[PDB]
């Protein structure tokens, strides 16, 4: 009877661990999916920041 | 005592609960006001059917039933409809996003966000059970919540409550009746998260609905009420040992004992007869030797399969109605005799019979007769590993080319996880191959 | 509870979106004021989805109107429904854009664009839940265009986890007259490979072959054109307005139409094109010549489908013919996505029309139509033609190289799809 609670515990042990383990990583993952697109579209503001610089020095010619 | 919680998730698992608990309300004279009548015991009693009710001082029975879904349409429903009355409000649990048939948005993104009411509303249900016996967990394959969601409360269950008994009723898709084009994944995702949780899961070929209502009932193009309405016939025949005593009846644990040989191999395959339309009924009664030859004609079958090509583990016959052992020995020595019913070496070939004289019920209105007599038999067939290589070959078709793998990566999921579930259920298919070769 | 917030941008965005409106406003029994006056209960089921609820049960479009001249303004205003509008949503320009992407989507949209973002906002924060956005825009113009595919971006950047749809218009020698509308066309594909979801191809060349070959319509106005696309736009948001099981979310169709990111270009059709019985409703439906894209099916192979039938018809004889359509036309799907083809059925007919069919198509053979842009485009490229109006809006001749490649690359890989086996 002690290895029957004994194998019932470890059961719900390692069963809450792995699902904490899988939220977790979970979270990780789907936060850098979105940080690389916004990071991306930063870039392109970047890039459209730039842009507008270049037409103000051509306007100076 | 010994209480049964019955779990509806998703479109599937509700719309099935609906007609489950409207039949259920049918065959024990509960009104849609939750009154009954003939219960002289008010406010509680340890009747048979108050495993599935409990009884408040008002008098109202109240399915231990809790309805769960990522988007409110469904249920709403169910808030508004004919029996709104007998769910105490919470007991219907809405979110306002769905799983969009993706099984990482229904077991992570937003499932995430509502699984801790769930299982708070689930114990509130609990705490009012003298000796709570199992689950009964409602769901389809294929929806982002009845596949991911699904998973997440098996997963969260068997933390809360050990190793309390989980019982599925899983609804396997089918190309004529679904929605998209993922659930061959989402279905290897649940199945494989799912399998280490549940105890013992009725499948549901959603074809094999579809094909009866339209060959048994002359229906032309069924709809989801036709195929749920002949859901709920199988599953009270399977819980009706639960909700119902007698002498003859036996408890559905008992047949679980001998349906489950190896934990993994815990997939029976159920079979139901008669489903007669009402004007092919008229004078032209059914025996018993009729509806048990039926059980053995593949075209009744709830998953599409071939007993005759495989193995059986276990045989259960679970009659209804106006049925006596005599008249069941007397057909099961002539099937014997007759059809092909082949046991794997190392188990017995005797079958197991159940018997409850309350006869079948039928919803006013719909496509069945009433008969004075019904059977369901559960059998562990090989054969059952078909509905697994069926829908494996479809993952593997789409998986080869990571078609429509970005939109699971989006939401959390890695690559591994389809590996993973996928070589789970090569084993699983390994697994049926081994338990039906012979002994040396 | 499942709010779209509509965007309308430019001359020909601006006009087909108040086309739209007119159209599901008259099958949901919303009159120009926006007072509710229809026969069934299940016209208003789903009215969220495109309209708020206002003071006196009045019905206001979730639309926001844009465009960087306000001549088109004061047309929406004064043309049918123009006062059901809500007035604070019109964010008009002064100038206009002269047909120049660099314009709309780098400078004279840019100062106007963070206004058109209050509008979008203030439209979002008021939404139970809002699962997306619907652009509707031409790609050869300046304003829709350019600015268009900049408040993509722009939105994309505060709702990342949304749905962003367009109804892209792709220009055609055979009916602007204009010279740059390859390189903006171009333009706009480059960004819409990146920030969209769902872009429904509506081809101006394949308009005019319809209106001119199958019509008999002969000199075809932009009326008549924009008459098949309103046809075609009720279709495609007939299982987002009115109670549908199949695709009823923006992301639910998204996910069984896009089986891979970048490839999200869809064909539209639309059954009967004339001026009925279900068999011939269905293979007329997968004809080339019923096809919003002027490709041919038969030059390549579907990844997905969705046919949507509107009317009262036996369900069963539009399963045996949805189902006898791709026995015979199997080689024509890819067989390494098992029943990729799915069937809705509307109870509700449409308007002059008792049954009617909408064709929704991710095929290989799109690549045919970005072909015929990439061919226009490297003609002028080559020659460096007309670049000074781009550069000296700032721009860098290597960025046309980019998109040039970027959408060589995306045919490629329609040609990469269209010729893999599954053994
Ligand atoms: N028998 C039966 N099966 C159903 C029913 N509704 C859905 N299904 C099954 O479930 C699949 C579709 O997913 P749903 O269950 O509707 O969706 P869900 O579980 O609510 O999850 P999401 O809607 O994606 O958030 C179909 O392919 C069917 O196989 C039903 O009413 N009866
Ligand atoms: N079918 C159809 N196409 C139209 C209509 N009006 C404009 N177009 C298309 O719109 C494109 C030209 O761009 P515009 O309509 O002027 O839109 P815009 O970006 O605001 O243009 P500018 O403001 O002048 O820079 C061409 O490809 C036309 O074919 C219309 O009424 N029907
Ligand atoms: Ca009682
Ligand atoms: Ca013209
Ligand atoms: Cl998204
Ligand atoms: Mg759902
Ligand atoms: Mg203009």
């Amino acid at each position: 009877i002690q290895k029957a609670i004994e194998e019932n515990n470890n059961f719900i042990k390692m069963a809450k661990e792995k699902l904490a383990q899988k939220m977790e990583s979970n979270k990780e993952n789907r936060e850098a999916h979105l940080a690389a697109m916004l990071e991306r579209l930063q870039e392109k503001d970047k890039h459209a920041e730039e842009v507008r610089k270049n037409k103000e020095l051509k306007e100076e010619a | 005592m010994r209480e049964c919680i019955s779990i509806h998730v998703g479109q599937a698992g509700v719309q099935i609960g609906n007609a489950c608990w409207e039949l259920y309300c049918l065959e024990h004279g509960i009104q849609p006001d939750g009154q009954m009548p003939s219960d002289k015991t008010i406010g509680g009693g340890d009747d048979s059917f108050n495993t599935f009710f409990s009884e408040t001082g008002a008098g109202k029975h109240v399915p231990r039933a809790v309805f769960v879904d990522l988007e409110p349409t469904v249920i709403d429903e169910v808030r508004t409809g004919t029996y709104r009355q007998l769910f105490h409000p919470e007991q219907l649990i809405t979110g306002k996003e769905d799983a969009a048939n993706n099984y990482a948005r229904g077991h992570y993104t937003i499932g995430k966000e509502i699984i801790d009411l769930v299982l708070d509303r689930i114990r509130k249900l609990a705490d009012q059970c003298t000796g709570l016996q199992g689950f009964l967990v409602f769901h389809s394959f294929g929806g982002g919540t009845g596949s991911g969601f699904t998973s997440l409360l098996m997963e969260r269950l068997s933390v809360d409550y050990g190793k309390k008994s989980k019982l599925e009723f899983s609804i396997y898709p089918a190309p004529q009746v679904s929605t998209a084009v993922v659930e061959p994944y989402n279905s290897i995702l649940t199945t494989h998260t799912t399998l280490e949780h549940s105890d013992c899961a009725f499948m549901v070929d959603n074809e094999a609905i579809y094909d009866i209502c339209r060959r048994n009932l002359d229906i032309e193009r069924p709809t989801y009420t036709n195929l749920n309405r002949l859901i709920s016939q199988i599953v009270s025949s399977i819980t009706a040992s639960l909700r119902f005593d007698g002498a003859l009846n036996v408890d559905l644990t008992e047949f679980q004992t001998n349906l489950v040989p190896y934990p993994r191999i815990h997939f029976p395959l159920a079979t139901y007869a008669p489903v007669i339309s009402a004007e092919k009924a008229y004078h032209e009664q059914l025996s018993v030797a009729e509806i048990t030859n039926a059980c053995f004609e593949p075209a009744n079958q709830m998953v599409k399969c071939d007993p005759r090509h495989g193995k059986y583990m276990a045989c259960c016959l679970l009659y209804r109605g106006d049925v006596v052992p005599k008249d069941v020995n007397a057909a099961i020595a002539t099937i014997k005799t007759k059809r092909s019913i082949q046991f794997v070496d190392w188990c017995p070939t005797g079958f197991k019979v159940g018997i409850n004289y309350q006869p079948p019920t039928v919803v006013p209105g719909g496509d069945l007769a009433k008969v004075q007599r019904a059977v369901c038999m559960l059998s562990n067939t090989t054969a059952i590993a078909e509905a697994w290589a069926r829908l494996d070959h479809k993952f593997d078709l789409m998986y080869a080319k990571r078609a429509f793998v970005h939109w699971y990566v989006g939401e959390g999921m890695e690559e591994g996880e389809f590996s993973e579930a996928r070589e789970d259920m090569a084993a699983l298919e390994k697994d049926y191959e081994e338990v039906g070769v012979d002994s040396v | 509870m499942r709010e779209i917030v509509h965007i309308q941008a430019g001359q020909c965005g601006n006009q087909i979106g108040a086309k739209f409106w007119e159209v599901i406003s008259d099958e949901h029994g919303i009159d120009p004021t926006g007072s509710y006056h229809g026969d069934s209960d299940l016209q208003l089921e789903r009215i969220n989805v495109y309209y708020n609820e206002a003071a006196g049960n009045k019905y206001v479009p979730r639309a926001i109107l844009v465009d960087l001249e306000p001549g088109t303004m004061d047309s929406v205003r004064s043309g049918p429904f123009g006062q059901i509008f809500r007035p604070d949503n019109f964010v008009f320009g002064q100038s206009g854009a002269g047909n120049n992407w660099a314009k709309g989507h780098y400078t004279e949209g840019a100062e106007l664009v963070d206004s058109v973002l209050d509008v979008v906002r203030k439209e979002s924060e008021s939404c139970d839940c809002l699962q997306g956005f619907q652009l509707t825009h031409s790609l050869g113009g300046g304003t829709g265009s350019g600015m268009g595919t900049l408040l993509i971006s722009k939105i994309r950047e505060e709702y990342p986890d949304r749905i962003m749809n367009t109804f892209s218009v792709v220009p055609s020698p055979k009916v602007s007259d204009t010279v740059v509308e390859p390189y903006n066309a171009t333009l706009s594909v480059h960004q819409l490979v990146e920030n969209t979801d769902e872009t429904y191809c509506i081809d101006n060349e394949a308009l005019y072959d319809i209106c001119f070959r199958t019509l008999k319509l002969t000199t075809p106005t932009y009326g008549d054109l924009n008459h098949l696309v309103s046809a075609t736009m009720s279709g495609v948001t007939t299982c987002l307005r009115f109670p549908g099981q199949l695709n009823a979310d923006l992301r639910k169709l998204a996910v069984n139409m896009v089986p891979f990111p970048r490839l999200h270009f869809f064909m539209p059709g639309f059954a009967p094109l004339t001026s009925l019985t279900v068999p011939e409703l269905t293979q007329q439906m997968f004809d080339a010549k019923n096809m919003m894209a002027a490709c041919d099916p038969r030059h390549g192979r579907y990844l997905t489908v969705a046919a949507v039938f509107r009317g009262r018809m036996s369900m069963k004889e539009v399963d045996e013919q949805m189902l006898n359509v791709q026995n015979k036309n199997s080689s024509y799907f890819v067989e390494w996505i098992p029943n990729n083809v799915k069937t809705a059925v509307c109870d509700i007919p449409p308007r002059g029309l008792k049954m009617s069919a909408t064709f929704i198509g991710n095929s290989t053979a799109i690549q045919e139509l970005f072909k015929r842009i990439s061919e226009q485009f490297t003609a002028m490229f080559r020659r460096k033609a007309f670049l000074h109006w781009y550069t000296g809006e700032g721009m860098d001749e290597m960025e046309f190289t980019e998109a040039e490649s970027n959408m060589n690359d995306l045919v490629s890989e329609y040609q990469q799809y269209q010729d893999a086996t599954a053994d």
